[PDB]
């Protein structure tokens, strides 16, 4: 109300409502899932165009040969941050010769999220990630929030009506866990995630975005006639 | 004084073909009189089917090799994985070269 | 009304963000004292820990600045220890530059300049402090001068601040009428300290254990706090007497 | 440094600084700029409410950017300055790198960009001044008058007005100038410049200021009594 | 942040106008009246001093009236404080100028400058504009004799006679009346002080609350001479027209 | 006031938003994608008749292969302009090829977001970019001051948008050849434009493989308006 | 009024109302605490389980600054990180410059006056955490709790967040129960009862586990993690004291 | 670097400057035109270091150009000079110093009078009759020092100044190519085609 | 971080008043009241020693500065921001003058300066301007001796005697009647003394009261011997028991 001029300002409840505006551009955003088995790690979204016209806004982003994520909310913040990561994964293997651990990717979003939220003039990031890949110590699976907190899950999903696609992995999560050795079969299980999701629409040819990192696949994104498979 | 710049020898070669091409070089590395190794490899698969060598300095050629490496990655990055043709990557090595024109890259270089 | 919010003028010619500074002094609800005898100055101030939780030997707002020179803050420890943190650098500053030891008042004056801009600049708030600074100069003999939000300073033949400050300081104007003097006469500064606790417990009225109380002591060359059991021994002293 | 985004957009998608500079420019003493077949004559408004002025000194309304281009304004005097100094200076940058004097359209573009950099920079307002710009390009006989404004935009006109009672003026001008035949001839300019101005301004005395602009660097500005005589001539044939 | 307190000294208002501008103007209306007058063979300035004291020391003052080199000289109405910042950049700018060409600086190009540092501060850096009317007396090998002003706008024009401060209005209209381009500088210095006399908010013109100047030709041959008056010398003037 | 960079309740920008409503008071710019070229169209529209429409420049060159319509505070487009330019001729300087048309757009959004308290404001003008590549041929982009680009393959912007592009909807199929474009985008700037189409008050472009970015001339543009108004009236 | 909209303002009362709104947020946190021991000391600190998905050990909340101090926090976990990352600056220039690893109380106060330089100016705010910090040095063990405010002392025992209060209460009891003192192992199946029994004012979602410790004798000086057979002793001692 | 000579007489400044640019062994120009006009009454001439010479010389023109423009007004010769001396002064403690020497010819319309300044690359500048930069003082000033009045007329300037040519090309050891020679005097600046 | 406050903090107000100047000059009037009085051989500048505690020494804290041998200061109003303005004048006096000329600087070029110092306070960005007015007297060979005034608007004015701060309309009328032409700097300091007395309501003593001139060269002020051109300071401050003297005779 008057405490949500600028980020710098906390609410009489200890509420910083630029961040929690910031939150809510995400779940205006069009929806996208991520899971993960032991072996590979997988990403679904549903893009959004502006008309018939219209091409459909690209959802997924590589980071390295290793390491990639999917967005929801503003597009050219995710574009910032992807390209923040893709230096962090690059110094990392430049200088030390060493794939950067998913986990530290996280860590690096985090503070660099954070600093945007405690000084005048700035503003949050209005975008949510969720980041995959594949490291020394297997598949992973993370989702950034703008307000700096990043959380290591077997799965999730963000945007509007992500509540569904979360509900259902949260009860297949004994399933999809188990599924090693079989990229078709997870992605199976998002692509079924994600369309608990979905309202007088359904999963088309220019309208699904597959991405998936694992033991033995670089991070590799599926649009167009290769998702076809999958409908 | 301090010398920033060093002789590792060695030698290389390419030719090229009407549907093929090669780049070889020998595996010697040495300083001086001494030999510093019989294997260290110096001709590097770059990616999109480009093979480069600078020999010389090998300090100086590992920089660099390592400096075009890493620009064929981002090339891919900025412009949705386009291949980088082969005239497209000299061009960018000649900026690459060119960038330390008054502190040089001793070296001879080969794609 | 945002000249109540930075350090502008209002319309009455006043500070009022320097004076709720003053304001904040008090937040800790603890009185201090300090005198003067022939050799040395003693500065005393209530210690009260309220949490059985917290360690009491880390509870302290008496601070070493340099060697010789002494400091106690009444107001808030964070900007108590900003205040001293700045004031020891500002004192090592002085000696490696001038070749001598930075004397009390003149790290008062530095201190209470510091103080004074940020009355003046608006970007900086002022330290919600008063700075009590003491020492046996070499020059000025045993010294006391005190800091304040305002950027004030002042030598004093004895002083006090706190909430009760006023009881204090006529307790001590009513003392310093009587013996004539500017100083307590006084050879050693165990009865020095004696006497300023003496005195503080008849204007506050109130009873001391020895770990309701912290003292500082400035000798010539040195400047230190005394222990639980040095303040103890202190508090019998007076008692069998 | 003072970085206060001062021009920004209101929720209708105006960005008021820049619609206040406007008004500016609206205040200011009448512009007006005719070109012929040949010639490009500039005419402005000098208010009477200062008498014991002095003439020889007082800085002039058209201002000469380069010994081919002039330049002149509606809105606040003390803005306009800056932009011809910043223009007269680019003239000779311009001269010294590619070695031939501006063009009237590159001149005006440069100014125009200058004006439009202060309605997005940081702690600037935007300039309180239109401009019109008339001259001729190097080696060329082709009249050509441009304006600005303050949101930075410019164009080309066969002849236009700003300042107060520009819409008056532009009103006189958009049925009295014929696109099919330009004024032929220096003095047919002059003279529709001069009619032009008499709608708004006032007495033909020391109020109106004529410029004219010929081919090749050819620069002069009438003096009272040279003016007086359009004036006098003017108001003959209207007693009709 | 610090947005909250900013009052964008350098804005518009929405009829186009300068808030700042104009209100320092408002200010300067109710400095004390300093008038310039241009004859042919010299100038004028004269400056009514703010309600004076008696027990000011009036010889060795100054208030309205300044010398930026040997040729040119300003009177001020408005805060002194922010006239004098001016002064010495003006004082430092003359002899730039003469450093640079081995001549003596141009009316104009000094008054130009000058205002352009006023304009500055209406148009970036998010400061007050200095509150300051200055009006120019001197002269050039160019153009001669040359009054001119300048306000907190930076806009600057040339007179042949012309007033700041209080009183503008009736100041001009009296100058407006008197004033003919064949005058001499003796005459002109009868105007100033009946123009002063009738418009001062005082009740009777004396020598302690006046300034007083000329820029003759009046030395020997083909050069300029500029006479801060003295006090004695003020005294002597205001008999000499019979004002007192 | 309140900050630049800050958001709604809702989670959008306000400076962002409040461009957006800058950019309908604009003039109608249409582009059409075919597989035979691309067609950029814009509505001049003088404030007056005495001001020579020949200078109202808003149809303009990137590149040879990249040609580019705006509508909104065209002043604004002037910078974008240039760094598009600079952009396309950097790229060919470090890497002795035409740089691809979703690069350069990417390139140009870049510049977007770069405001707050960089730039003051964001730019009030959006632009329409049409080019063609080796690698994904003809193109059409929509570039935002939200930093936002969407491809079309038609699109309308400016005040007539909302009106043009229902009519875009039902025009637009996937074997339209180049001339059918031409006409097409004269027809519907025919229909949301105020005062009377002529090949004064409107200005047409294209872009091809063959003969790159071209501005229509006066005389070429005034047949197919006389050629589209034969065509609606014979049938 | 108006006072509380920018941070380092003084109201009438002398007080700085958005540190006092920072720490609101440290309340809406999960409960972290410390307690010292005989020669070390011990951290443990609540994660709410908020769904299946988390995996579990893998969201660590305790963070280590160079190789012999412990750092958890309850608030805005970002914040917390912001201050941990400034600590192993801190830290580091220390033990370049003077060579011995940075003291506890030496580490305090850098913290101490970065937090304080956050109530000094409009154009920051305040950190939302409170910190509970130490470790081991050359003086033995030192148990630290700093809050938004720049304020920090030396504890006993120290707890934070939503069931503070419960484990404030919690603590006063082992500090009267063992004047003598703690040892490094009961410590640690200490926290463990406390953290459970904390966790009662946050009863909706079921929480994971977490402790570190640094002692002088059982880690050899240096901050570890607890996990496998000491972090499931620890949990089934709780686990019988609830019931 | 190069022949630059010049000779006020009575009514107007008279400069020579050699047509020659030589690089190693091969002369690559012999019309070459050492000289600006900086404005409509005001010429310099510039001798010294390849590429400096033009630049700086191609500067001062603009900086006088500007100055005309700004002020509708013809800086004096002397202001002129003066200005370049500063500039001078500046370059020789700077990074790299403008190598550059050059003579300055002009007619001040105030003074109706012609007027000639010499400034080295040092910034010395010096008001004289007649001036030479480089070796070619050492042939022409004892020529000048005998045959100069001041009272000469434009045609015996000229002749004069054949009479210095003329010794340079018997007794310098180079080729210059001729000169090509420009007068200033109250109606401007023009050049002799026929020397 | 960093100061973000670069924009002026005193602004016109639409009547034309520098709101922040004139509640600076508020502040002055509540200050309390010190003057100076210009003497034929010297000048006197004197004010009273308001005492905050009684426990306080009053001579630690002192209203009357040395700026140059040959200048002093003292003012009413605010008595921090007072310091500091003398620091920074007393420096300014050494930079931007002896440390060029080898010499001090006159009293009405050193007034210049502290009056450049005070009018940026009231223009530069996120500052308040100074609640001071100082009185400065002093002497230089070319000038002979002078007062000055200095406001926190940055404006001096040269005095024959006046009175600033809490007493001061007063104070002035009593100068008025009692100061002359001929006053020998003896008669100043008496009229100083009785013209304060009216302002002061608690004790009036040597020790309650603070007052310096500006006269004749002190050799024994100096500290050193054997340049001839070298004659010593002409401030000087009287002693407690210099005051108690003349108060006898008063
Ligand atoms: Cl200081
Ligand atoms: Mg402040
Ligand atoms: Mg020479």
């Amino acid at each position: 109300n008057n405490y949500d001029g600028d980020t710098v300002t906390f609410s009489p409840t200890g509420r910083l409502f630029q961040v929690e505006y910031a939150l809510e551009a995400i779940k205006q955003g069009s929806v996208t899932v991520g899971l993960r088995s032991n072996t590979h790690a997988v990403l679904v979204a549903l893009k959004r165009n502006a008309d018939e016209l219209s091409s459909y806004q690209k959802k997924i982003i590589k980071c390295d040969e290793h390491m990639g994520l999917s967005l929801a909310g503003l597009a050219p913040d995710a574009r910032v941050l992807s390209n923040y990561l893709r230096q962090q994964c690059n110094y990392s293997s430049l200088v030390f010769n060493r794939k950067l651990a998913v986990e530290r990717a996280g860590h690096l979003l985090c503070d660099k999220a954070q600093k945007n939220t405690q000084s005048y003039g700035g503003r949050p990031y209005g975008v949510g990630l969720l980041i995959i890949g594949y490291d020394k110590s297997g598949a992973h699976l993370l989702e950034f929030q703008p307000s700096g907190n990043v959380t290591e899950l077997y799965g999730t999903a963000i945007g509007a009506r992500s509540q569904g696609a979360k509900t259902y992995l949260e009860r297949t999560l004994d399933t999809f866990i188990k599924i090693d050795g079989n990229p078709d079969e997870l992605i199976k299980a998002g692509v079924e995630a994600i369309s608990q999701s979905l309202r007088d629409e359904s999963l088309t040819v220019d309208n699904l975005s597959i991405a998936i990192v694992g033991k033995d696949t670089p991070f590799t994104i599926y649009d167009g006639e290769a998702v076809a498979k999958y409908i | 004084q301090f010398n920033p710049y060093g002789d590792n020898g060695g030698t290389i070669l390419g030719i090229a073909g009407e549907d093929f091409a090669v780049l070889a070089g020998d595996t010697r590395n040495i300083t001086d009189y001494s030999i510093n190794s019989r294997y260290e490899p110096k001709v590097f698969d770059c990616g999109d089917n480009i093979v480069m060598s600078a020999n010389g300095f090998a300090a100086d050629g590992d920089a660099l090799v390592k400096r075009f490496k890493n620009s064929v990655k981002w090339y891919h990055f900025d412009h949705n994985d386009k291949k980088l043709s082969i005239n497209s990557a000299a061009r960018n090595i000649q900026h690459l070269l060119y960038g330390k024109r008054f502190f040089p890259y001793y070296v001879h270089t080969i794609i | 009304g945002y000249d109540r919010h930075i350090t502008i003028f209002s319309p009455e010619g006043r500070l009022y963000q320097v004076e709720y500074a003053f304001k904040a002094t008090n937040q800790t609800n603890i009185n201090s004292l300090a005198v003067r005898g022939k050799d040395c100055t003693v500065v005393i101030s209530q210690k009260k820990v309220p949490d059985k939780l917290l360690d009491p030997t880390t509870v302290s707002y008496i601070f070493c600045i340099s060697r010789t020179i002494g400091m106690v803050v009444n107001g808030p420890i964070p900007d108590a220890r900003n205040a001293a943190l700045r004031a020891k650098a500002e004192a090592a500053e002085f000696r490696y530059k001038y070749g001598y030891d930075m004397p009390c008042d003149v790290l008062a004056k530095r201190m209470a300049n510091l103080s004074q801009i940020y009355t003046q600049r608006a970007y900086m708030r002022p330290l919600g402090v008063i700075l009590t600074f003491v020492s046996v100069d070499e020059e000025l003999g045993p010294s006391i001068y005190k800091t304040d939000p305002a950027g004030y300073y002042v030598g004093y033949k004895a002083t006090a601040t706190g909430p009760k400050q006023q009881e204090i300081t006529t307790n001590l104007e009513n003392h310093f009428k009587k013996s004539k003097i500017d100083h307590i006469n006084e050879e050693s500064w165990e009865k020095v300290v004696e006497f300023a606790i003496t005195h503080m417990i008849d204007a506050l009225g109130t009873e001391f254990s020895k770990n309701d109380l912290e003292v500082g002591v400035a000798t010539k060359d040195k400047f230190f706090t005394l222990s639980a059991e040095n303040i103890e021994e202190r508090l019998v002293a007076i008692a069998e007497q | 440094g003072y970085d206060r985004a001062l021009s920004i957009f209101s929720p209708d998608g105006h960005i008021f600084q820049v619609e206040y500079a406007l008004e500016a420019v609206k205040r200011g003493t009448c512009a007006v700029g005719v070109k012929g077949k040949n010639c490009v004559v500039l005419g402005c408004e000098r208010r009477s409410t200062l008498k014991l002025q002095d003439t020889r000194i007082t800085p002039s309304k058209v201002s000469k950017i380069d010994s081919h281009v002039v330049l002149s304004f509606s809105g606040l005097n003390a803005d306009s300055r800056i932009l011809i100094e910043k223009a007269r200076v680019e003239a000779q940058s311009h001269r010294l790198t590619l070695e031939d004097p501006v063009t009237v359209e590159y001149l005006t573009r440069y100014v125009a960009g200058v004006q439009q950099r202060y309605t997005q920079s940081g702690g600037v307002r935007p300039f309180g001044v239109s401009t019109l710009i008339a001259g001729f390009d190097p080696r060329d006989d082709e009249p050509k008058l441009y304006q600005t404004e303050p949101s930075g935009i410019y164009s080309s006109w066969s002849a236009q007005t700003i300042g107060r009672n520009s819409k008056t003026v532009r009103e006189f001008l958009e049925k009295n100038y014929d696109r099919k035949e330009p004024p032929a001839t220096v003095e047919e300019c002059v003279k529709l410049t001069v009619r032009s101005l008499l709608e708004v301004v006032q007495t033909g005395a020391k109020n109106i200021e004529i410029t004219v602009v010929k081919p090749d660097s050819d620069i002069v500005a009438l003096s009272s009594e040279e003016i007086n005589q359009y004036v006098t001539q003017i108001e003959q044939e209207k007693q009709e | 942040g610090s947005r909250r307190y900013d009052s964008r000294t350098t804005i518009f208002s929405p009829e186009g106008r300068l808030y700042q501008v104009e209100y320092a103007l408002e200010s300067i209306s109710h400095a004390g009246t300093a008038i310039g007058i241009m004859a042919s063979d010299g100038i004028v300035l004269a400056a009514e001093r703010k309600v004076t004291s008696t027990l000011l020391e009036q010889d060795t003052s100054t208030e309205k009236l300044y010398k930026l080199n040997d040729k040119i000289a300003v009177a001020v109405a408005g805060l002194t404080a922010d006239a004098e910042i001016l002064i010495n950049t003006a004082r430092i700018h003359a002899q730039n100028y003469l450093k640079t060409y081995n001549e003596d600086i141009p009316v104009e190009i000094l008054v130009r400058r000058l205002s352009d540092i006023k304009q500055g501060y209406t148009q970036h850096g998010g400061l007050r504009p200095f509150g300051v009317s200055f009006i120019y007396a001197g002269y050039d090998d160019r153009y001669g004799y040359q009054l001119y002003t300048s306000n907190p706008s930076g806009n600057y024009t040339g007179w042949k006679a012309i007033s700041v401060g209080a009183n503008t209005s009736a100041a001009q209209t009296l100058l407006q009346m008197d004033y003919k381009d064949d005058m001499k500088v003796d005459d002109a210095i009868e105007l100033a002080l009946k123009t002063l006399s009738k418009t001062t908010d005082s009740s009777a013109l004396t020598y302690d609350r006046l300034e007083f100047a000329t820029i003759r030709k009046g030395a020997n041959d083909g050069e300029v001479y500029q006479k801060i008056f003295k006090p004695q010398e003020i005294k002597d003037i205001l008999v000499k027209t019979g004002i007192t | 006031d309140r900050g630049v960079s800050t958001f709604s309740p809702e989670g959008r920008l306000f400076q962002v938003e409040y461009s957006l409503e800058a950019i309908k008071l604009g003039s109608t710019a249409i582009g059409i994608a075919t597989k035979e070229g691309v067609v950029l169209g814009v509505e001049k529209r003088a404030t007056s008749p005495l001001l020579e429409s020949d200078s109202i420049e808003k149809i303009v060159e990137i590149d040879r292969h990249i040609g580019c319509a705006m509508s909104g505070l065209t002043a604004d487009a002037r910078s974008m302009i240039e760094h598009a330019r600079t952009a396309a001729v950097t790229h060919n300087l470090y890497y002795d090829e035409d740089i691809n048309v979703e690069s350069l757009t990417q390139s140009v959004c870049d510049l977007a977001l770069r405001f707050g308290e960089l730039m003051s404001r964001p730019f009030g003008v959006a632009l329409l970019i049409a080019g063609h590549d080796a690698d994904d041929g003809y193109q059409l982009f929509h570039a935002e001051p939200s930093g936002t680009f969407y491809r079309y393959n038609a699109k309308a912007i400016g005040s007539g948008s909302e009106g043009a592009q229902a009519e875009l909807l039902n025009e637009w199929h996937s074997s339209l050849t180049l001339k059918e474009a031409e006409l097409l985008v004269l027809k519907i700037l025919k229909q949301v434009m105020e005062e009377k189409l002529d090949e004064n008050n409107a200005q047409l472009s294209c872009i091809t493989k063959q003969d790159g970015f071209k501005i229509y001339d006066n005389e070429k543009t005034a047949e197919l308006i006389k050629e589209l108004k034969e065509k609606e009236a014979a049938e | 009024t108006g006072y509380d909209l920018s941070n380092s303002v003084f109201s009438p009362d002398g007080r700085n109302f958005q540190v006092e709104y920072a720490v609101k947020a440290v309340e809406n946190g999960t409960t972290s605490i410390g307690i010292k021991c005989n020669d070390g000391v011990v951290f443990a600190v609540e994660k709410l389980i908020t769904s299946k998905l988390l995996v579990p050990q893998k969201n660590v909340k305790i963070q280590v600054v160079d190789r012999h101090i412990g750092c958890v926090y309850s608030g805005l976990i970002p914040d917390g990180r912001h201050l941990v990352n400034r600590g192993r600056e801190e830290a580091a220039s220390f033990k370049k410059l003077y060579k011995t690893p940075i003291p506890i109380p030496a580490f305090a106060d850098r913290l101490g006056q970065y937090v304080q330089a956050h109530t000094l100016y409009n154009s920051v705010r305040p950190f939302g955490v409170s910190t509970i910090f130490g470790g081991v040095d050359k003086n033995g063990a030192h148990l630290y709790m700093l809050e938004p405010s720049g304020s920090y002392w030396g504890y006993k025992g120290a707890a934070t967040g939503k069931g503070r209060q419960s484990a404030k209460a919690e603590l006063e009891k082992l500090v009267d129960h063992h004047p003598e003192g703690l040892s490094a192992r009961e410590a640690v199946k200490q926290a463990a009862k406390i953290i459970y029994l904390a966790h009662e004012d946050n009863k909706e979602k079921d929480f994971e586990l977490e402790i570190s410790w640094c002692s002088l004798s059982e880690t050899n000086g240096l901050h570890k993690f607890v996990k496998g057979d000491l972090l499931q002793e620890a949990i089934d001692f709780a686990q019988k004291e609830i019931n | 670097m190069d022949i630059i000579l010049g000779i006020r007489v009575q009514d107007s400044v008279i400069l020579a400057s050699s047509k020659a640019v030589t690089r190693g062994i091969s002369v690559l120009k012999d019309s070459d035109d050492k000289t600006r006009q900086l404005s409509p009454h005001t010429l310099m001439s510039f001798a010294g270091e390849a590429g400096d010479t033009v630049q700086f010389a191609e500067y001062i023109q603009a900086n006088i150009q500007l100055y005309s423009i700004r002020e509708d007004y013809e800086l004096s010769p002397q202001a002129v000079s003066s200005f370049v001396r500063q500039e001078l002064a500046k370059s020789i403690r700077s990074r790299r110093p403008y190598q550059v020497n050059v003579l300055i010819g002009g007619y001040d319309k105030k003074k109706n009078k012609p007027e000639l300044y010499q400034i080295d690359y040092l910034g010395t500048k010096v008001e004289l009759p007649y001036g030479a930069h480089g070796y070619s003082g050492f042939y022409t000033f004892s020529l000048l020092d005998h045959h100069y009045r001041p009272d000469m007329t434009t045609e015996e300037g000229l002749d004069l100044l054949k009479l210095c040519v003329q010794e340079l090309e018997k007794r310098m050891p180079m080729d210059f190519k001729g000169v090509i020679v420009k007068i200033v005097d109250k109606d401007g600046i023009r050049q002799v085609d026929d020397f | 971080m960093t100061d973000r406050y670069s924009f002026s903090l005193t602004t016109f107000s639409p009547s034309g008043k520098l709101g922040q100047i004139d509640y600076a000059l508020t502040a002055v009037k509540q200050g309390v009241t010190s003057l100076g009085i210009k003497a034929t051989n010297g000048v006197v500048i004197a004010t009273e020693k308001k005492s905050s505690s009684p426990l306080a020494m009053s001579e630690t804290l002192s209203k009357v500065s040395l700026l140059t041998p040959d200048i002093g200061a003292v003012y009413s109003g605010m008595g921090p921001d007072y310091r500091v303005l003398v620091d920074k004048s007393r420096k300014v006096a050494h930079t931007s003058y002896k440390r060029i000329y080898g010499e001090y600087p006159p009293t009405k070029l050193l007034v210049s300066e502290v009056a450049k110092i005070m009018q940026e306070a009231t223009q530069s960005g996120g500052v308040r301007p100074f609640g001071v007015s100082l009185l400065i007297a002093g002497h230089d060979e070319f000038n002979g001796f002078s007062l000055y005034q200095v406001d926190p608007s940055g404006s001096y004015f040269p005095w024959k005697a006046t009175a600033i701060g809490k007493g001061s309309v007063a104070a002035k009328t009593f100068l008025e009647k009692r100061w002359n032409d001929e006053l020998e700097l003896e008669d100043a300091i008496h009229i100083a003394l009785l013209t304060l007395k009216e302002s002061v309501e608690g004790e009036f003593n040597g020790d309650t009261i603070e007052l310096a001139i500006i006269g004749d060269e002190n050799p024994d002020l100096l500290g050193y011997t054997g340049i001839p051109t070298d004659k010593g300071p002409r401030f000087r401050k009287l002693t407690s028991q210099e005051i108690n003297d003349r108060l006898e005779a008063l």
